[PDB]
């Protein structure tokens, strides 16, 4: 029922470290996964434990904040964009897949605000 | 479906 996890290196890429980068992982992502909230985001949907047979009929990619978090520490991503894209994919799953309401959406919500607050930070 | 119920602050 579940699919394989996403990649989360890339090995035919040069490593570009930047700023923006480390931006994210240590700032946004940091304080995404810290918060009271983050761990239904923290490790990809299993839809055989939580009895989910729909969720992957529905959500055809799927993204969570530890595939992330993984990309960031292996220089997957080359620029803040393709990061930001990644974080953007994980919320639009939660609120096409869960009720509008319901406590996930809720805490996704939540997460969400916080993760804007930090972009808009984004160093120069 | 009936979504993925219940969660508390972790």
């Amino acid at each position: 029922t579940n699919p394989p996890p996403p990649e989360t290196s890339n090995p035919n890429k040069p490593k570009r470290q930047t700023n923006q980068l480390q931006y994210l992982l240590r700032v946004v992502l940091k304080t995404l996964w810290k918060h009271q909230f983050a761990w239904p985001f923290q490790q990809p949907v299993d839809a055989v434990k939580l009895n989910l047979p729909d969720y992957y009929k529905i959500i055809k990619t799927p993204m969570d904040m530890g595939t992330i978090k993984k990309r960031l520490e292996n220089n997957y991503y080359w620029n803040a964009q393709e990061c930001i894209q990644d974080f953007n994919t994980m919320f639009t799953n939660c609120y096409i897949y869960n009720k509008p309401g319901d406590d996930i959406v809720l805490m996704a919500e939540a997460l969400e605000k916080l993760f804007l607050q930090k972009i808009n930070e984004l160093p120069t | 479906h009936p979504g993925k119920g219940v969660k508390s602050p972790g």
